[PDB]
Order: C-alpha cells, then sequence, then structure tokens
C-alpha cells in the first residue's frame, strides 16, 4: 500500500545522495573571497501610511512598487524620489505586489482571498478563484498572472479570460512565496510544509520537489542561469539547491543567526546572495564561497521584502517601519 | 493517492553530475561577475543614485 | 588656592550641563524613530538646557571666580536676557512635556487624534513666544531697573542685578510659580488614574512602584527650584532679609536641574537605544 | 524640458496632501480581530454588537445533512428524500456530532463610532499564519464558547489551547486579548441540570473551588474563566491583558462594554510607555 510510496521515497532519496560526487565548499575553496562589502542607503525612500508587506522592482528598473496593510498602494520613483502614482486598494489588509514587465499594470494581492489586478493607464479585474489568502502574485506577461494563495493550490489566471487556466495543486502545507525565472517556462514555489518544488507552467506537473529545510519555507528566488534557486527557511538556515542535481547544494547558516528570515533576493551576477530577516538586518553572502561577506541594518523594524533591479544597479529593501531604503 | 503517481514521475529524472552542476554554476558565477556593480561600485556618475 | 580648587567643580559643572542635554539631542535627529511622535518636547528641553548649559552657565562662572564682569556692559545686559529665557523655556517646557503625559492618560482615544506634529510645533514655539515676553524687558526695554546700589548698573566692573520688587514678582510667577500649579495638578490627577488602574487589576487577577517613579519627575524639578523662587520673592519685598552669597549659592543650584534633566526625561530603552550607536 | 522634474512635484505633493488627509483617519481608527473558534458562534454577538427568509432553510437542510447523525449511530425512505423520535437522539447526540445550526431555529463590520471610530473584523487555517501579519491592532476579541465541555480533547481544552498559540507567537507581543464566556446561560442551562459534570471532563475541577443564580453554576462559572486566567497569568509583563467579563445569549450592553474595555486597553499601554506605572 503506502509502503511503495515510501519505499519510492527511499528510492528517490538513494539516488540523490548516489549523485552526490563532491562537496560544493570544496571546490569553491580555491575561489578568491569576495571580502568585506558596504552598503549605504544612496535614496532614503519613505513616506507611507503604515507597515509594508511587498515589494517589487519595475522591468526598467526606474520604478518600484510597494504595498502596506494600510490598504494604499503607491508606485513610487526612486531617481526622483517623488511619489509617482498612490492607488487605494479596496481590500483593507494586502499581502503581495507585482509589476508588469511592460509596465502597463501593477498587480496588488490580498488576505480577502481576492486578488486584483490595476491598471496604470481603475482596478481591472478582481480574481477570486483561489481559496484564502493570496501569498505571492507576479505575472511574465500581460496575459497570464501566477498567484499562490493559501490553498495549497498556485494557479495560474488568464488575465484576458479571468478564469484559472491551470491548477498546479497537490502541495502538502500553505504555499507562502512563488518566484518566476526568466526563462519564464518553469517557476519554484515554495509553502509553510518545507516542501519547495518546481512546476511547469505548460505541464502542471511537479517535475521535482525538494523538502531539504526542517521549518516553514518563507520565499524563493531564482539564480540569473536559471538552473538553480535558494530558498529560506523559518529556520534560520536557508539553502540554494540545483535543480539538475535535485540536492542541496550548499547550506548557508551562521550560529550567531537566530531570527527569522522573510526575504531573499540574488545578486545580477548571483555571486552576493542577500538575504533579509526580521532580526531588523540583511545579511549579503557569497553564493559559491558560501560564506559571509557584509552585513547592513539600516532599517529599524523587521524587513518584509528585498529585490534586486533587472539591471543590478542597487538593492532594495522593505521594513515594518513604512521606510523602504534602497541600497546601492 | 496522487502521491503514488506524483513520486512515480519523479521516480525517473535526468540527473547532472553535483561536481558538474557546481563547476557551470561557478563559471557562470565567474565570467558573469564583471558586469556587477554589487560586485565592483562604479562612478557617482554613472552610478544614477550617487 | 580656595577659589582654584572652586573652579575645578564649577568646571565639571559646565561640562556636564554641555554632554547631557547634547546626547538627546544628538539621538533626537541621528534616529528618525524617535523624531516623530514624542521626544519633539523633550528635544525642546534638551535645546532650552543647551543654551542654559554652553553659554549663560560658563559666563556666571567668569563672574564669581574674576574679580569682575570684565566684558561690556551691553553683554553684560544681554546674559541676563539670554539667561531669563533658558531659565523660563526650561520651567515651560517641563510643565509643557507634563500636560503630554497628563492629556494622554486623562483623556485617552483623543489624544492621538486631537495632536499634530504641527500642533506640536506651534506648542512649542509658543512656549519660546512666551519665553519672549519675559526676555523682552530686561534688554529692549528698560523697567529691570532698580537708589540701592543704583551705580552697579552704570558701573562697568560689577554686573549684579537689581530688579524693581513689581517685575519680580510677574516674572517669578509666569516662570516658576504658575506651572507649578499646572505640573502638580496635572501629575496629581495622573497619579489618582494609575491608583485606579492597579485596583482594578488585583480584583481581575488574584495574582506602590508608581509613586517612586512619578515622584522623581516632580520631586527633583520642586528640589532644584523651589529654595530659589521662594529666596527671589523674599529679596524683593523685605531687602534686608537676604544675604548676597546666599543669593548665588541657590542660583547656581538651579542651573544644576538642567544638567540632571535628562535622566528625567529620557531613561528608556529607545535612550538606551541611543546609547546602542555611540558605543 | 526640466519641466518634467516640476510636473512630477506637483503630483507628489498632490499625492502628498491626499496622504496626509487619510493619515488621519487611519490614526483615528481602532482595529480590533475577531478570533473566534467553529461553533462558538462569534457570529451571534456580531450581530448583537451591529429575500433572505432562504436563509432559515439553508441552516436548516445543513442540520439536515447533519441529522449524517444516523450515520454517526420507515422514516428511512423519508429521511432517503431529504438527504421526531430521530431529533431526540440526534439532539442528544449533537454533544458529539458537530451541528453547527442550533436545532431551535474576510468578514468585516463598521462599529458604531460613538466616542471613536472603530471597525472591527474577522478573518479557518490550521496554521493560523495570518495572525502574525497583525501586530497594530488595539485588542483581539476572543468569542469562546462556554459550553464547549459537553462538545467533543474537549472543545474547551482546545478553545484554551488557543491561547497557547496566540501569546507564544511572540509577534502579537503588545496586543491584548478580550474574551467573551460566550452562551453563558446555556453553560449553567447543561450545568444547572443534572448531566455529565466537568469533572468528567476537567478532572481538576474537584479541587477547584469558589473564588473570594445557584452556587453550582456559579462555582462552574468562575472555574472556566480561572483556566483561562492561569494561562494568560503567566507571561504576562504586561502589554498582555485578559479582560474575561462574561456575556449572556442577549445583552446590549456587549457594545459598551469593549469600549469601557478598550478605553483601559489604551491607557494601560501609556502607562506601560515612560514607566510610570
Ligand atoms: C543670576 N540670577 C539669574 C537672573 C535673574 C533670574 C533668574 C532666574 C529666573 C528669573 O525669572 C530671573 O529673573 C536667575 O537665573
Amino acid at each position: 500500500l503506502r509502503q511503495e510510496a515510501e519505499q519510492l521515497k527511499n528510492q528517490i532519496r538513494d539516488a540523490r545522495k548516489a549523485c552526490a560526487d563532491a562537496t560544493l565548499s570544496q571546490i569553491t575553496n580555491n575561489i578568491d573571497p569576495v571580502g568585506r562589502i558596504q552598503m549605504r542607503t544612496r535614496r532614503t525612500l519613505r513616506g507611507h501610511l503604515a507597515k509594508i508587506y511587498a515589494m517589487h522592482w519595475g522591468t526598467d528598473s526606474r520604478l518600484l512598487v510597494s504595498a502596506s496593510q494600510d490598504g494604499k498602494l503607491i508606485i513610487w520613483d526612486s531617481y526622483t524620489t517623488n511619489k509617482v502614482h498612490a492607488i487605494p486598494l479596496r481590500s483593507s489588509w494586502v499581502m503581495t505586489c507585482a509589476y508588469a514587465p511592460s509596465g502597463n499594470y501593477v498587480a496588488c494581492g490580498g488576505l480577502d482571498n481576492i486578488c486584483s489586478i490595476y491598471n496604470l493607464k481603475r482596478v481591472s479585474r478582481e480574481l477570486a478563484g483561489h481559496t484564502g489568502y493570496l501569498s505571492c502574485c507576479r505575472f511574465l506577461d500581460d496575459n497570464q498572472i501566477v498567484t499562490s494563495s493559501g490553498d495549497t493550490t498556485c494557479a495560474l489566471w488568464d488575465i484576458e479570460t479571468g478564469q484559472q487556466t491551470t491548477t498546479f495543486t497537490g502541495h502538502t502545507g500553505d504555499v507562502m512565496s512563488l518566484s518566476l525565472a526568466p526563462d519564464t517556462r518553469l517557476f519554484v514555489s515554495g509553502a509553510c510544509d518545507a516542501s519547495a518544488k518546481l512546476w511547469d507552467v505548460r505541464e502542471g506537473m511537479c517535475r521535482q520537489t525538494f523538502t531539504g529545510h526542517e521549518s516553514d519555507i518563507n520565499a524563493i528566488c531564482f539564480f540569473p542561469n536559471g538552473n538553480a534557486f535558494a530558498t529560506g527557511s523559518d529556520d534560520a538556515t536557508c539553502r540554494l539547491f540545483d535543480l539538475r542535481a535535485d540536492q542541496e547544494l550548499m547550506t548557508y547558516s551562521h550560529d550567531n543567526i537566530i531570527c527569522g528570515i522573510t526575504s531573499v533576493s540574488f545578486s545580477k551576477s548571483g555571486r552576493l546572495l542577500l538575504a533579509g530577516y526580521d532580526d531588523f538586518n540583511c545579511n549579503v553572502w557569497d553564493a559559491l564561497k558560501a560564506d559571509r561577506a557584509g552585513v547592513l541594518a539600516g532599517h529599524d523594524n523587521r524587513v518584509s521584502c528585498l529585490g534586486v533591479t533587472d539591471d543590478g544597479m542597487a538593492v532594495a529593501t522593505g521594513s515594518w517601519d513604512s521606510f523602504l531604503k534602497i541600497w546601492n | 493517492r496522487k502521491l503514488v503517481e506524483q513520486l512515480k514521475m519523479e521516480a525517473n529524472i535526468d540527473r547532472i553530475k553535483v561536481s558538474k552542476a557546481a563547476a557551470d554554476l561557478m563559471a557562470y558565477c565567474e565570467a558573469h561577475a564583471k558586469e556587477d556593480p554589487l560586485l565592483t561600485p562604479v562612478p557617482a556618475s554613472e552610478n544614477p543614485f550617487r | 588656592v580656595w577659589v582654584v580648587g572652586m573652579g575645578i567643580v564649577m568646571s565639571l559643572i559646565v561640562l556636564a550641563i554641555v554632554f547631557g542635554n547634547v546626547l538627546v539631542i544628538t539621538a533626537i535627529a541621528k534616529f528618525e524613530r524617535l523624531q516623530t511622535v514624542t521626544n519633539y518636547f523633550i528635544t525642546s528641553l534638551a535645546c532650552a538646557d543647551l543654551v542654559m548649559g554652553l553659554a549663560v552657565v560658563p559666563f556666571g562662572a567668569a563672574h564669581i571666580l574674576t574679580k569682575t564682569w570684565t566684558f561690556g556692559n551691553f553683554w553684560c545686559e544681554f546674559w541676563t536676557s539670554i539667561d531669563v529665557l533658558c531659565v523660563t523655556a526650561s520651567i515651560e517646557t517641563l510643565c509643557v512635556i507634563a500636560v503630554d503625559r497628563y492629556f494622554a492618560i486623562t483623556s485617552p482615544f483623543k489624544y492621538q487624534s486631537l495632536l499634530t506634529k504641527n500642533k506640536a510645533r506651534v506648542i512649542i514655539l509658543m512656549v519660546w513666544i512666551v519665553s519672549g515676553l519675559t526676555s523682552f524687558l530686561p534688554i529692549q526695554m528698560h523697567w529691570y531697573r532698580a537708589q540701592e546700589a543704583i551705580n552697579c548698573y552704570a558701573e562697568e566692573t560689577c554686573c549684579d542685578f537689581f530688579t524693581n520688587q513689581a517685575y519680580a514678582i510677574a516674572s517669578s510667577i509666569v516662570s516658576f510659580y504658575v506651572p507649578l500649579v499646572i505640573m502638580v495638578f496635572v501629575y496629581s490627577r495622573v497619579f489618582q488614574e494609575a491608583k485606579r488602574q492597579l485596583q482594578k487589576i488585583d480584583k481581575s487577577e488574584g495574582r506602590h512602584k508608581a509613586l517612586k517613579t512619578l515622584g522623581i519627575i516632580m520631586g527633583t524639578f520642586t528640589l532644584c527650584w523651589l529654595p530659589f523662587f521662594i529666596v527671589n520673592i523674599v529679596h524683593v519685598i523685605q531687602d534686608n532679609l537676604i544675604r548676597k552669597e546666599v543669593y548665588i549659592l541657590l542660583n547656581w543650584i538651579g542651573y544644576v536641574n538642567s544638567g540632571f534633566n535628562p535622566l528625567i526625561y529620557c531613561r528608556s530603552p529607545d535612550f538606551r537605544i541611543a546609547f546602542q550607536e555611540l558605543l | 524640458q526640466r519641466n518634467e522634474e516640476k510636473a512630477q512635484r506637483e503630483a507628489n505633493k498632490k499625492i502628498e496632501k491626499q496622504l496626509q488627509k487619510d493619515k488621519q483617519v487611519y490614526r483615528a481608527t481602532h482595529r480590533l480581530l475577531l478570533l473566534g473558534a467553529g461553533e462558538s458562534g462569534k457570529s451571534t454577538i456580531v450581530k448583537q454588537m451591529r429575500a433572505t427568509k432562504q436563509d432559515i432553510k439553508n441552516n436548516l437542510k445543513e442540520a439536515i445533512e447533519t441529522i449524517a447523525a444516523m450515520s454517526n449511530l420507515e422514516n428511512q425512505f423519508r429521511v432517503d428524500y431529504i438527504l421526531d423520535e430521530g431529533v431526540r437522539a440526534c439532539y442528544e447526540r449533537s454533544n458529539e456530532y458537530q451541528l453547527i445550526d442550533c436545532a431551535q431555529y474576510i468578514f468585516e463590520t463598521k462599529f458604531q463610532v460613538d466616542k471613536v471610530n472603530f471597525h472591527m473584523f474577522d478573518v479557518r487555517d490550521e496554521r493560523r499564519k495570518w495572525i502574525q501579519c497583525f501586530n497594530d491592532v488595539t485588542a483581539i476579541i476572543f468569542v469562546v464558547a462556554s459550553s464547549s465541555y459537553n462538545m467533543v480533547t474537549n472543545r474547551l481544552q482546545e478553545a484554551l489551547n488557543l491561547f497557547k498559540s496566540i501569546w507564544n507567537n511572540r509577534w502579537l507581543r503588545t496586543i491584548s486579548v478580550i474574551l467573551f464566556l460566550n452562551k453563558q446561560d446555556l453553560l449553567a442551562e447543561k450545568v444547572l441540570a443534572g448531566k455529565s459534570k466537568i469533572e468528567d471532563y476537567f478532572p481538576e475541577f474537584a479541587r477547584y473551588t469558589t473564588p473570594e443564580e445557584d452556587p453550582r453554576v456559579t462555582r462552574a462559572k468562575y472555574f472556566i474563566r480561572d483556566e483561562f486566567l492561569r494561562i494568560s497569568t503567566a507571561s504576562g509583563d504586561g502589554r498582555h491583558y485578559c479582560y474575561p467579563h462574561f456575556t449572556c445569549a442577549v445583552d446590549t450592553e456587549n457594545i459598551r462594554r469593549v469600549f469601557n474595555d478598550c478605553r483601559d486597553i489604551i491607557q494601560r499601554m501609556h502607562l506601560r510607555q515612560y514607566e510610570l506605572l
């Protein structure tokens, strides 16, 4: 009966252990360290009503969108530091935000189990097929929008149609973060049941599913090469998995670090992994060397989200203190 | 019952050697590191912020 | 050599008043978190303390220690005007902060709504503006002037002030006496609110320190100024009673209050957070 | 050329002006969260605080579907059409088998502003990660069913287990909790009449005695509060206070009761600051 699945689980684990030939740290040891990295607030972006939960760089990298629990969604111009458009949200609380690759539409999530896409150039559509709060929204094109909800079922909507084109379901715990890859084909979603599985948009089947962590998975993000991704657990440890190897490549954790993790984002070249925390600080660790390189603690409250521009010029970080610091 | 099917789906997967995956990822982080302002800050004139 | 030894103690007092209020004032602008809602008044008191400390206090040490006021007569009068406002500001700022604590506790659900950042600037500026009507007379006007040591005003050596009996009664009231009624009455009603809450919790759960906590706020202010302003009213109506040396001793007792002011003002984790970056 | 920067300044000024206007409104508004257990009847007090007909039929149909009562254990053909003597047994078995609808028969709210505007709203997830997103609410109305010992680990014990989840979260480290002992009359009703004593469900009931209606209900009434108080007693250290005043079946003063408790919630919060008390 279920023993065969358990036997299959043992068979899957055996292949991963057998496929392990050498350790990443052993190979990366000869690599020269990046050295100490110091970042400063080249801009000091602020002026929102309450604590924010989401932040997303625009495709052009000129603009960023941040949504707070106050219900006000405002798109902020980083260069001029002047707010561009402030669109109130119908739902009192919002939990996620997204920006269009074309820049035409801005998407804001919600804890009211309804996802709504706004038109910059007037809410366009409202999507509520999924049950429970929406965790993360991100759409590759103006036609298909990917949202992960608390119903343990992440689905890709059709913006024009307004209905669920496909449903990627069967995940153990509540899905808390969804990350899209530059190739736009496959996307990795992380749930609260420590399971990190990578889906396929067209196939709808979980090609690979990793469960290295022990605690709930908070956020995930891809590398520029699109062949690997990193996830951060509610436990202090954050790991990076190689998709072609289906294993945990390197485990990132400091003995001193004991607080939670709320965001994760690589760099333009991927060498510098910037990881947020609830410890009011963001720590930048070398992806290859697997060692801590530099820390920055400009934020005062818990950091919520962090992202890097498409050009990679500078990083942004959210905060529950309503002050989003644009580090450089 | 779907988990048995789901496990069977992942039962046979084309796997690349972790050593090979590491080396390719290391090169992807090596050759592409040149154009990284975070790795090396550019001039304050070149950087729109400063 | 007694003066030289006395000057060493006087040297520390000027230094203590400098860094004591500046550190609180520096933290108010250094960290944005504590800058917005409260300690905005505490910065005004700290700013008032800095003026009294860095400017008014050291010249007083020069006045007593040296032979006489070597500086000019105009600046001698200017010193009294600047000293009057600084002393009047700290008492008023403490009363304004005293209203802050009372107006919040006694009238919740409206304190957050009624008070505003612009409203805080209006009240804070009003304290300085009200201090203007107390400092306008000694410098711009000449109503401050007193035959008892009348030549002292004319003489360039001694800058000791002899003031009309009319000005002393009114100025002392506007400076310390009037806010004392406000500070005591506001805090007395607050002590009732804290006492009521403690009794309510006792009935709610089967299983005070407030008196000590509220005692230092009112006690330090009273124990540092009351002997002075009692003496100030005394001499204006009874000139033969006061001893000249006694007046100066009580005069420097009240200046130490601005130096010890920060301890009463900002002793909390946020103040401890200020020492975190400066350590 | 340079007019673009000036144009953005006007838009930024307009946005900042509009945001500043809403800043007073947001600060004025008081936010509450109604965390209520299933079958506790939190909607009942919510209705009291604040074409329908086929609403009654739906509850009756849902009750009829649960009256599933035969599965837990002539008219069978009649029962098949719908899917009495059996009703009485089902009502007796309704203690074990869940019956949400009464046998007798992200939602939001804008509570009456009165002194200060208050907009309360609620949010069934076992993980309950949504709770950690809330740290600014002044207080949380935690409606618990007093007559839960008969139901179902007992339902009341499961409800008591919520405090362990609620307070050990540490995300709501500065949020008080208000709980209403709903169905207090119903709780006494089962208690007053001879039935399964709470000692059978809660063993330590016999050892417990009244603190310093019949005493049988009165002693029982305090014990549930005392059990709730004991959990809230430990690890409080201020900023975490449980206001346990009972709530009857019908009490229009319940809305006024919250406001009186709400004032003590803010006042105790301010007294915590400045270390005055
Ligand atoms: C050296 N004595 C000074 C000058 C006179 C004066 C003081 C304090 C409060 C007043 O209202 C005054 O008019 C004292 O600090």
